[PDB]
Formats: C-alpha cells, structure tokens, sequence
C-alpha cells in the first residue's frame, strides 16, 4: 500500500484508528466476492448456451423496473472510469506504486459488468431464487463505501476533496439501485408464498417464428440492435422471403394504432391535437435523446481544446471523449429509431382511417393522397424532432464559438446565415423543374406506350423512325428539364462543399487581420474547425425540414378536406 | 458490370472528374496541413487564402454534364436497339417489362445516380484523406487500423446483402397496398352492397402490416449498420488520441488527427449507405 | 423432408416457447454431468480457484486488521505466521482447502476469528470436494458411449418370410461386453388423419417385434435380423412397393434399450429409416460363418443385401388374392 | 372434494396411527438424502464441528494429565508440542481430522495414549468423511428434479377417434436429454361399491394405454397425446357428458415412470385430473410445426383445445345405438 511500514502502523496505533488504507481493502471485498460466487453459475449458463440453445430462443421475460437498472449501471461505469482516472492521477506522484488507491476501483468496474451480465442471465430465464446474492452484494458494497465515505468525512477538507464527492456520489448510486431490487422483491414476493408472473404477448408474439423482437430485449440491444446481428448472418447465408420476414408485435398494429387514434379523436385544433395526444408521449423521448446527443456532440471540440491546451490531463480527456461519442451516437440512433416507429405507426393508422372513411361513403386523386401525403407524414415525423433541436445546436455552437474566438465568430455565423436560404431557394427552383420534368416524362411515357403497343403496325409500314423522332422531340424537352436539374444540383453540391472552406478561411483571416493581438494556437483553431464540421449537418438538414413542414401543412390540409 | 456506365460516359470527362476531385480533396488536405504548420503573418495566411480559393464547383458541374451525356446516349442507344429488334421479341416478351424499364430506369439514371455517385466519391476521398492524415501523424496507428478495417469489410458485406434484400422487398411490398386501394375505390358501391368490406379491411390490414414490417426491418437494418460504424469511429478516436498524446509527450498534428477522427464516423456511414444504394440502383 | 431423428439418433427437434421457470438450472447436477469434459474441468478449476481466492482475500485482511504484517516485530504475535504479502496469504489459503499444511504458515490462538475462518474454509472446501466427486462419478458413468458401439444397418428391407410380407432390419453390438435385458421398440412416425377430421403431425404407431412369446427382449451377441410381419393391424398394410419410398414421407423409429453389464446404467441406441432408406424385394446376406472351433461374424457384410423375387403389391392386396 | 394428488403430484394423504417401531430413523441414509440441502449442510457442519470439538477436549485433557501445559520448561517433554491453551488443543484437533498437519503442533512418543487417541481420531474422522461423501453422492443423484421438467396438460379431453369415444391427455418433456423406458400408467380413483355391499373409499382401476402392441412404453421426444379408448371393460363406459364433471367426484391418476439417461435413476412424474378438469366435446390443437430443416414444437399451445361436434351420451349408450 505504501512506502515505509505504515500499512501496519495503521493497526499498530491503537483501536480502529479509522483504518485509512484498510477501508480500500474493505471495498475490495464486495467486488471480489461477487465475481467468485457467480462465476460457477455464469459458467454453467455459458456451457449450456454452447450445448443446447434452441430452447434459449423460446423464452423471454423482463423483471419489473429494469430500464433504470440498465442506465444506472451505465452511469456507474462512467463514474467508475472517472475514479480510475483519479486513482492514476493520485499515483502520478510515483515515489512508489500505490496499488490500493486505484485497483479497488478497477475491480468494481469488472464487478459491475459481471453484476449486470448476471442480471441479464436471471432476466433470460426466470429464477428469482438467484438474485439473493445480488442484493446482499449491493447492500454490502453500500455499507463498505458508506464506511469509506464517513471516514473521508472524518478526515475531511470539503469541497475540492475530489474523491470525497465522487465517493458519496457512487454511495447514493448503490443505495438507490439497491432500492430497485427490493422494489422487485415487493413486486414478486417469492420468499412468501407466490410468484404468478408471465408474459403472453411477447411469448404469443414469438409464435410465428422470425421476429422484429426489438420491443422486448435488453436495453443493450435497444441501443445496439444486438438482436439484428443474429438475423443478418442468415440473410448472408440464404436468400430472403416474405414468409421468413416477421409479423409485427402486439402493440404494432394498424388496428391498435388506429384504435388509439380513435381514442384521440374521441377526446388546427382537432386532428393535430388528436395525433399529438396519441403519439406525443412516444415522440418526446426521441426529442430528449436528440438533445442529449447535441450536448455530447458539443463535448467533442471541448475535449480537443483541452487536449491541445495541455499539449502546448490528457488521456482522461480522451477517455471522456470516447464515452461521450459512444453515448452521442447511441442517443442519436435512439432518436432516429423512435422517430421512425412513430412515423410507421402513424402511416398504418392513417391508412386505416382513410380506408374507413371510404367505407363510410354513404379516384386517382385519392390514390395520390395516400401514396404521397402519408409518405410525407412519415418523412415529416422523422424530421419532427429537429424543429426545436436545430435552434439549439446552432445557438450553442455560436455560444461556444464566441467563447473560443471572440469577434470572428460572427464571420462563420455570417457564412451559415448566407448558407441556409440559398438551399431553400435552390430547393424551390428544383421543385419547379421537377414539375416540368414530370410533365415531359408523362408525355414521353404515354407516347411510348402508344408506340410500343402499336409497334407491330409500325413494323408493317416501317414507320418506326417517325415515332422515334417523336420520342426524340419529347426527349429533348426532357433534356431541357434535365439541364435545369444539372444546374440546380451542381449549385447545391458547390454550396455543400465550398461553404466550410470559406467559413474557416475568412474567420481565421479576419480574426488575425482584425487585430495583431491574435494568438493562433492549435487549441483555438482546431476546436473551431471541428465546430465548423459539426454545424454543416443542421443547416443542410434544416432546409429540407422547412420544405417538409410546408408539405406537412399541405398534408393536413388535404386530409382535413378528405375526412370532411 | 458497372463499367458500361463508364463506357457510356467517355474517358475524357472521367479524367476531368477524377483529377478535379483529387485536386480539391488534396487542396483540403493541404489547407489543414499548412494550418498545422501555421499554428505550431502575411505569408502562410496568404497561402491559406490562396489555397481556399482553389476548391471549386468543377467536380459537381463535371458530374452533372457527364450525367446528361450518359442519359442522352443510353436513351438513343436503347431506343434504336429496340426498334431494330423484330416483332417476335416484342411478342414473346411482356410490354410491361420494357415500359417499366423505360420509366423506372431512366428516372433512376436521370435523378438519383449522378448526385449519389458524387457524394459517394466525396465521402470516399474524405475518409481516405482522414486515414491518410491520421496515419501521417501517428504511423503506428496502422496496426490498430488493420483489424478494424477487416471488421468494417465484414459488416459492409453483410449490410449490403441485407439492405438489397430488404429494400427490394419493401419496394415490392408497398405496391399491392396501393393496388388494392385503387381497386377498392373503383368498386366501392359493389363491395358495399356485397357487404364484404370487413374482408377488405382485413386485406388492407395485411398489406399495411406487411409494408410496416418491411419498412421497420429496413429502418432497423440501417440503424444497426449505422450504430456499428460509429462504435468503430469512437474506437479510432480513442486510439488516435492515445497514440498522438503519447508521442507528443507537436500540437497541430494531434489536433488535425482528432478532427479527422471525429469526421470518420459520419464518413463510414455515408460511404456504406451510398454504396448499398448504388449497388441497387446500377441494376 | 425433415427427419425426426438422424441416422445416428441425435433427435433433431426444436422446442418453441418454453415457459422456463428456472427449473433448467435448478437441476444443477444433471446439467453438470451433461456438460462436455472440457467444461466440467473448467467449472471445477474455476470453482477451486475462486474458492481458494475468495477465502485468501479474507485471510489477508484478517492479517491486516490485526496489523501484524508490516511490524515484522518479535514482541507482537501474528494470527497467521509468515504473512508478508497477499501472495503469502494466498498460498496459505491453498494449503488449507487442499489440506497441505506446509507449516511455514501456521494459525495461532491470537485471532478467535481466524479460528472460525479456518473452520468455515475447511468445511466449504470440504463440501466442494464432495460435490465435485459426486459429479465426476456420474460422468464416468455416462454409458451413452456404449450406445455408440451399437450398430443398425443403414437401410431396412421389405421381403416375404414364410409367405408373409415383412419388414427386416439388422442390428449388432461391437463390444465383447453384453447389454442386459436388451429391449427393442419400433415406432412409425406418420402425419395421420382420422375420420373425425383430426390431424396429427407426428403420430407414433407401435410396431410388434414378431417375438415368439410376444416379448420385446433379445439376446444380441451376433448380428440379428429384427423384423415386423405386416398384417391387418400394421400401419404398413397398405405400402406401395414404388411410391412408399419417395412420394410418401414416413419414418421408422428404432429404439434399442438395455443396461450395460459393467455399469448398470440404462442406455438407448436410436436410429431411423426414411422412405428412401428402405429397399423392396431385397433381403440380408448371411453374416455369420463358422470356423472349426468357433462362430465368426463378418461386419463388412452388414449392409450387404441382395434382390430376391417378391410380390409387387401392398400387403393388403397380397392377402386379398 | 379433496384431491388424491395435486396437479403437480405431491400426493396429499395423511397417515394415522403409525405404530412406529423406530424404523423411521433406522433408515438414516434414505432420510439424510431426503433432507433439503440446507439441513444436509447443517448436519455435516455440525457433525464435523462436534467431532473436531469432542476430540479436542480429550487432547486438551491429555496435555493436562501429563501436566505439560504450564511449566513451559525445556527439560520436560510434552506429548503434543505447542499446547498452551484449549484453543491450541482445538486447532490441533482440526489439523488431525482434516489431515492438515501444520507441524507447529506435533505428537511425541511420550504418551502411548496420545498415539492411541491419534489412531482413533483419524479413523473416526475418516469414517465420517466416507459416510458424508456417500450421502452427498446420493443427493446429487436426486433425479426428482427431472420429474419437474415433465409436462402434463392441465385438463384432459373426451372425444371420439376412429368412431370410438376416448380419453385424451397431452404429455411432454422440456429437456434435450431423454428418459429411457418411459412407461405410462393410468389409474382411476373412485369410491366404489360392489354388489356384495362392500365399500371402497379409494378403489384404483387400471386403464389401458391403447398401445398398438399392448405395451406401456412410449418414446416421448415431442409432446404426445396419450389416450384411453372407452369400452365394455373401461370404468368410464357410463360417463355422463354433463354430471360426470361436477356432481360425480372422480379422479384420474396419471403416472409417468422411466430412467434419466444421465444418471440411471428411476423417477416419476405424477399428476391428476378431477372431474371438472376434463372437457367433453373438445380435442387438442396441433403443437408440432415444421421448418425447412427440422420439426418445431410450440409449447405455448399445450393447453389449447377446441370444441368439436361430439355425441352427448355415455359410451354405453353410444354403443347401444
Ligand atoms: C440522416 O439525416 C439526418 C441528419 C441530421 C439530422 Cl438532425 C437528422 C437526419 C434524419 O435523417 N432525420 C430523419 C430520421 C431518419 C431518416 C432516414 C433514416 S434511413 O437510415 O435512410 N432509414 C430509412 O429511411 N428507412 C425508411 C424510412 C421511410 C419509411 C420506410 C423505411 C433514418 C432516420
Ligand atoms: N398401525 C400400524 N402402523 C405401522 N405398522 C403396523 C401397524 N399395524 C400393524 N403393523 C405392522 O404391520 C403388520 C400389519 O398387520 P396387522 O395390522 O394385521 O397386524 P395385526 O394382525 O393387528 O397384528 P399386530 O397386532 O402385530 O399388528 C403388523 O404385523 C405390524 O407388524
Ligand atoms: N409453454 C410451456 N413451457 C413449459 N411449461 C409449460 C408451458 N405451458 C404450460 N406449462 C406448464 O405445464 C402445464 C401445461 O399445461 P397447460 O399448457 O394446459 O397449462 P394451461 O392449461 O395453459 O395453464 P397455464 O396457463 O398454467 O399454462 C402448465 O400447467 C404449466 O405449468
């Protein structure tokens, strides 16, 4: 533990004597005990999955209140990594090695992963006579860190005592997650006379074989699509058929989503409100995940700034950056996957509603209504999270850009303000040329149908050349429309490529030429650069979002018309 | 064989395009390189402004010009080749197999192929630039880079297979829905007096569900590939940061490396997605 | 065309929606015995290692609480002698559970707790050895290895014997040791429909062994010809000599039970015969020859069958005429 | 309305006036094996503790008789070295029975008695370990845990098959491992009266399994439909389609015997069906489906039965007409 003979001079001095290095060895105990008690159990399960796992693809349940279990494990792993960093920083005196000041924490990290894979295996097959060890392990670890924290307060200095604050944080962490499984005890009550717990709808959902079993898995899959992995190998092996593809789960019905939509109707001020009352709860989760992904994205160039600061506290910023990127990406995907689900269920329920309106009629336009505007809804809903999120990313990027650069932040701000309505303008003229191209394409294809059906009669008279000349005429009109497309596509790609050049150039040059008191360290410059790499995506996505909301008003206007 | 598109394109505009794309990408690389040699007053800043002028629209205009060339050449060629063919080939084949090609394939070629090839090539050269710069800063990064490239190759293959299958199946799935829909409107009073509308409610439910599970899988697949591609990007962020700070223990090389380590996560996604889409749309 | 059970038994059936209640793991010992040898070894290696290690940490800590480790002074008396590092403590743990007791590290009377820990560790380690032995014994009794020594001809033939159309199959045993109370059961797997419209996907029909006394036992020393005479009560009474083999998709399940004379463990030899594995109009070639002093079996002639003139009709048609 | 045996077997019968002769405890080992694990552990923990302790007192006393403990003088030679307190003596006892022999405490040649005590303690402790192991082994062979893996549908139906009214019941096995020589027995518990006025409170009637060869064995891999065809010899020949269920209070006992392929231990799966657990005019829904490569069993459809048109009369009346 130490340099001289003090590790014993703890207990050489009388009584408890508050036992400074000893409480770290007390914290060793829970973690080491856990791994060892559960290794024998975990191993048999591992061997059984290797031996017979066809039965394992048949059985699935979730213990009550388990999502918070997952996320508390994630953030306790986060803080454990932080205290590993604190332990290495404390050993950085390096007069001798101090194993007991960072290894105990490392064992906790190892213990934590086991403590959650063990939970995954008891959640895999229900055997509630098995988390007894789990809760006694949590209360024992809570007691040991409680002793550590109160002796820290016995030798306190207060606020900037970093390990003190971190320690009490994970103390109340283990206490609250300890309360989670006694809530599970309160639910199932297996030590007194009963446990009648069983899921039918995922189990009866499983009856058809292949599944889109995402709504019931561990939250690991719910971030990473672990379930999908198994499914793809088959597609690489054998081809894919509709029968092989799944059938949607109990809540995923056009009937069920339509039923909740009918509940919403039963409850400008009508249809829109019903849709929100029907899907608002599902949607705001994606929004929240997107907001958190924005914050974790902005954590990036901050880490770059700190790293190039200290290279003019290093690996710790890299590890925190690593965790930030993982959670960011995952959060973005979570937002993406919820936006989609909402879109889909909206499409099914709205198609059912349109159909029932047709069934209550006591037509190519109606086909256009469904085939266009419902798809527009599906798409608009995906990009619905961005309506308020886009303002956040841009504004907080501006704020950090000012706190880095001073006056030159308004240069790149001017660049992006010049960016966005140009995209809007080109999209407008693109849509005009789309309508022109649709007119010419309808002419050419209809004339082509008449020519191909009467192509025998043209073969009788050798009259193919005249109508191929007609084809050529309508084709040249199409080429006029396609040159308009060429113009507008080239100007869009030139914007989306050359704007990040001009922003960086004029920002740094106006910074340095504006005042010779500039200081172009790489920590300033590259953090601002990676901010500029972030902030292209929101604008280029926001122009389409704006056009999508115009189309959204149109879709609700036409559906309001038809449902009249 | 995708090279038939190239033969319809002509070698000259190919040379213009590839040389201009490599030009502007190496210009971007050189901008960041002389930025690093800056930060570790009129001289190199005036060099940077002179560099930043060079990036230009010529790759975009070259792509669009080339697409117009390929469109008119393939249109005239297939028109003349088909009108050369006898009536017997029209009689044995269905006319729908011709007209569906005439509509769908021409609209594909003239709307979606050129821009998506441009963005695929752009993302390709961007990830090449990022890996090149990160390897230039950290030379021993390549040992960590190699098995991650192997894993990206495997994921890439699996995704492309599953994505082609789901995409084609979704496109086939959505069509009998609107077919049944148009029929159901056209014989509305017939079904009402038949009083068979519960049956066709059920059939629309089946079609709708099918379109859903097809779309859900496609969305799920896209997410899975996208999620994995980012984990690997975060890993190379970590490894590049560790190696750079370990060696540093100059600043500018490390900062450029971390910037491109950020960008590579989006680069992988964009490349894979555009690769699978073009592997479909060159059919 | 999926087979119920393979040529080597190893029944191939998936089991969907098991409502697992955890009984799968409660039966820890049947499971442990079921495990392959490499995993049985890993578990017990791990169990010992963990048990030795978990306790070792406790021993190290008790040394620490007493504070005996760094003073190294004579006046103070340690609870566990010669304890300088965790490593020394670990080795002590090993010496206790596997009862080595080298002696360089001894337990004193200072810690009434150390005495208690010693009692607990001895007992725990003791119980582990007891359980470990029990598991190993049952594994050494896995007589299924003898099941692999049992032979079933790849294909079974249909030929008339004593004027009656019958189903024949050859079976043998490669080991000198016998299988006592060897019993043979034969079932026919057929998707069948009753007149009430009831449908069964895998209906199993019992098939008589034509045993002279109506028994199912057989003293199998030399390869034997097991057969079933097709009559009015046999499900094969309507077999078509040509279509029964390919267009119909039936399966004959042959079960050979009995106990190994050496262990007393009951085992099973499982095999199956699909429609295309049955031959019509062929019989088995004699296997047993005779030396001047003994009887000899030529196992290379097991699958040897020859074509013999036979009626080409269903057993029913044969009886009708 | 008391059940003979529960849905999960676990027969519920009280036994009054047992004239216990003490045979209950003479059978110590069947009893020990019968004990729950926590009690088996307590007994052996206690046995060791006591054995270690009982002998330890003797060791301490022999030290005392010799008088070697308090002189601590070199000239005198102790019988057991390093014996200062009872605690030291106790630790010595431990080191002897579990064969640790740390060495700080050794036996000298002074006490010919100590030598004898050593012999006795080693042997006693030795025999204890032998018995303890034997007990543990039999416990690890408690195959009743496999009995819990056997499934019986909650209710059995009465439907006609091949024109004959029959009793149907579904049975299955959740484990991959098989049960050899699986035999099924079915008994009907009915308070019955003969014509001689004799009354029986729980008369058990044997029920045939409609086995094709008259056997009671069954190769159960996939869930099977066990049934009994009601005839002139069946006690269900006079079942009323409506009153048999509630006003009559009969019970069907279903016994599934067989040996676990892994242990060789014979087990039983016991279940029962009261009158109100039987359905009339219903049959079982098919469980087994088929994948391109294998057969699949949907266990969630075990209790799934559907109503089918059926005669609503007794089997006798059905035959009379
Ligand atoms: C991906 O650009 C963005 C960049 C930045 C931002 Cl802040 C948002 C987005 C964005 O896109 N927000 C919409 C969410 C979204 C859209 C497409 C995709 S996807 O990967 O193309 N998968 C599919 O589209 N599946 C289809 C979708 C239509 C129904 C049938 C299945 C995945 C998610
Ligand atoms: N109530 C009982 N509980 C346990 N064992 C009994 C009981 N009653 C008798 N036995 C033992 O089993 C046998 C049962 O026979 P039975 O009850 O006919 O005895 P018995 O004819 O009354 O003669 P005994 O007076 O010896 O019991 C008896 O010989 C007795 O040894
Ligand atoms: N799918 C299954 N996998 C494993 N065990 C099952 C399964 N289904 C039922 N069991 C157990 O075996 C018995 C089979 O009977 P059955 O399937 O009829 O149950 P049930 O009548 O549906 O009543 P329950 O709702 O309790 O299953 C049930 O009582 C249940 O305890």
């Amino acid at each position: 533990c130490g340099t001289e003979n003090h590790s014993a001079a703890y207990r050489v001095d009388q009584g408890v004597l508050n036992n400074g290095c000893f409480v770290d060895a007390l914290n060793v105990v829970p973690h080491v005990f856990l791994l060892f008690i559960t290794f024998p159990i975990l191993f048999i399960g591992w061997g059984s999955q290797s031996s017979k796992v066809h039965i394992h693809h048949s059985t699935w349940l979730h213990f009550p209140g388990h999502n918070l279990r997952w996320i508390l494990t994630f953030i306790l792993l986060f803080v454990l990594v932080c205290e590993i960093a604190e332990g290495i920083l404390s050993d950085g005196v390096t007069e001798s090695r101090h194993l007991h000041l960072y290894m105990p924490a490392g064992m906790a990290f190892m213990a934590a992963i086991t403590s959650v894979v063990y939970y995954h295996n008891i959640e895999t097959s229900n055997f509630p006579k098995l988390l007894i060890a789990l809760l006694i392990y949590w209360t024992l670890a809570f007691i040991t860190k409680t002793i550590k924290f109160v002796k820290f307060y016995d030798h306190a200095i207060g606020f900037s005592q970093l390990r003190f604050c971190l320690t009490g944080l994970l103390v109340i962490l283990y206490g609250m997650l300890l309360l989670v499984e006694v809530n599970v005890i309160r639910v199932r009550r297996y030590i007194f006379f009963k446990t009648p717990r069983e899921v039918k709808p995922p189990e009866d959902l499983q009856d058809l074989g292949v599944r889109f079993l995402q709504p019931f898995v561990n939250l690991l899959s719910k971030g990473t699509y672990w379930w999908m992995n198994a499914f793809i190998k088959t597609a690489h092996k054998k081809p894919i058929d509709l029968r092989a593809i799944a059938k949607l789960p109990i809540a995923m019905r056009a009937l069920t989503n339509y039923q909740r939509l009918c509940v919403a109707f039963d409850a400008a001020r009508a249809i829109w409100r019903a849709l929100c009352h029907a899907f608002g709860r599902r949607l705001i989760l994606s929004s929240t995940f997107r907001i958190l992904a924005d914050l974790l994205g902005f954590a990036g160039p901050l880490c770059i700034f700190g790293i190039v600061d200290h290279l003019g506290n290093a690996y710790v910023l890299a590890v925190l950056l690593f965790l930030a990127l993982l959670l960011q990406r995952t959060f973005l995907q979570a937002s993406y996957y919820v936006a989609i689900e909402t879109g889909i269920n909206l499409r099914g329920a709205i198609q059912t509603k349109i159909y029932n309106k047709i069934m209550h009629m006591s037509a190519g336009q109606i086909c256009n209504l469904v085939a266009i505007d419902t798809n527009q809804l599906m798409w608009f809903f995906f990009l619905c999270p961005n309506l308020w999120t886009m303002p956040v990313q841009i504004i907080v990027g501006v704020i950090l850009l000012y706190y880095i650069l001073g006056v030159s932040a308004l240069i790149g701000a001017a660049v992006i303000i010049l960016l966005a309505p140009v995209q809007y303008f080109v999209a407008t003229k693109l849509s005009q040329a789309q309508r022109t191209t649709l007119e010419h394409s309808n002419e050419r294809l209809k004339q082509t149908n008449e020519m191909l059906r009467g192509m025998k009669l043209l073969k009788l008279y050798a009259w193919e050349s005249i109508f191929c000349s007609r084809v050529e005429v309508t084709r040249r009109k199409e080429m006029t429309s396609l040159r308009a497309f060429a113009v507008y596509t080239s100007i869009s790609i030139f914007m989306n490529t050359a704007i990040p050049i001009a922003a960086v150039l004029i920002t740094f040059v106006g910074h340095v030429s504006f005042f010779k008191e500039s200081d172009l360290s790489p920590s300033v410059a590259f953090a601002s650069l990676s901010l500029f790499h972030i902030l292209v995506t929101p604008l280029f996505l926001l122009s389409s979002v704006v056009r999508s909301t115009v189309k959204a008003l149109v879709s609700v206007q036409k559906l309001s018309e038809f449902l009249s | 064989a995708c090279t038939k598109y190239l033969s319809s394109a002509g070698i000259l505009l190919l040379s213009l395009l590839v040389f201009s794309q490599l030009l502007k990408h190496m210009v971007l690389v050189a901008i960041d390189y002389w930025l690093a040699k800056w930060t570790d007053y009129a001289m190199v800043f005036t060099l940077l402004c002179s560099l930043g002028i060079v990036l230009c629209l010529v790759t975009s205009v070259t792509v669009e010009w080339t697409g117009l060339k390929v469109a008119k050449r393939l249109h005239r060629s297939l028109l003349n080749r088909i009108i050369l063919a006898p009536m017997r080939f029209f009689e044995t084949t269905p006319l729908g197999s011709i007209l569906n090609r005439f509509s769908s394939d021409c609209n594909t070629i003239d709307q979606h192929i050129p821009s998506t090839l441009e963005c695929l090539s752009r993302s390709t050269l961007l990830c090449v630039s990022a890996l090149t710069v990160i390897s230039y800063v950290t030379p021993v990064f390549l040992v960590a880079l190699l098995p991650l490239a192997v894993v990206c190759y495997f994921i890439q293959k699996y995704f492309r297979v599953a994505s082609r299958d789901l995409q084609q199946l979704d496109d086939t799935t959505q069509l009998p829905l609107v077919s049944h829909f148009a029929e159901t409107v056209e014989g509305l009073t017939t079904i009402r007096a038949f009083r068979y509308e519960a049956r066709f409610q059920q059939k629309l439910l089946e079609y709708t569900d099918s379109n859903n599970i097809a779309s859900l899988f496609l969305t799920a697949a896209n997410r899975w590939l996208e999620v994995c591609m980012e984990y690997i990007g975060a890993c190379v962020v970590l490894i590049a940061a560790a190696t750079s700070i370990s060696n540093s223990l100059s600043a500018g090389l490390v900062g450029l490396g971390l910037t491109y380590a950020l960008m590579v996560s989006n680069y992988l996604n964009w490349m894979v997605r555009n690769l699978a889409d073009m592997e479909i749309q060159l059919g | 065309r999926a087979r119920f059970v393979s040529k080597k038994g190893n029944c191939n059936v998936a089991h969907k929606n098991i409502r697992e209640q955890g009984r799968f793991l409660q039966d820890v010992f049947t499971t442990l015995v079921d495990l392959k040898w490499p995993h049985t070894l890993l578990i017990f290696t791990m169990s010992f290692l963990c048990s030795w290690l978990l306790f070792a940490m406790v021993w190290w800590l008790i040394a620490f609480a007493h504070g005996d480790l760094a003073p190294g002074e004579g006046t103070n008396v340690p609870c566990v002698t010669s304890i300088h590092s965790f490593s020394s403590a670990f080795l002590f743990s090993i010496e206790v559970q596997v009862t080595i007791g080298f002696g360089g590290r001894m337990v004193t009377e200072e810690c009434p707790l150390a005495i208690l820990i010693l009692i607990v560790q001895n007992i725990v380690g003791l119980m582990i050895n007891a359980i470990m032995l029990g598991c190993i014994f049952m594994k050494t009794a896995q007589a299924h290895r003898r099941a692999e020594t049992l032979i079933f001809s790849k294909h079974a033939v249909i030929t008339p014997r004593h004027g009656r159309l019958c189903f024949m199959l050859r079976v043998g045993d490669l080991r000198k040791s016998m299988i006592i109370s060897a019993t043979i059961h034969m079932q026919v797997v057929r998707k069948t429909t009753s007149p009430e419209g009831e449908v069964v996907p895998l209906h199993q029909v019992d098939i008589p062994m034509e045993n002279g006394v109506g028994g199912n036992s057989i003293f199998l020393v030399a390869p034997l010809i097991i057969y079933h005479v097709i009559d009015s009560n046999s499900p094969l009474y309507d077999l078509a000599p040509s279509d029964l083999h390919h267009h119909q998709d039936l399966e004959i399940i042959v079960i050979l039970e009995g106990v190994v004379e050496t262990t007393g463990i009951t085992t099973q030899a499982r095999t199956s015969y699909l429609a295309d594995e049955i031959l019509w109009g062929q019989r088995f070639v004699p296997i047993v020859a005779e030396e001047d002093g003994r009887y000899s079996v030529d196992y290379s002639k097991f699958g040897n069958t020859v074509k013999v003139p036979t009626p080409l009709c269903t057993a029913r048609q044969l009886d009708e005429d």
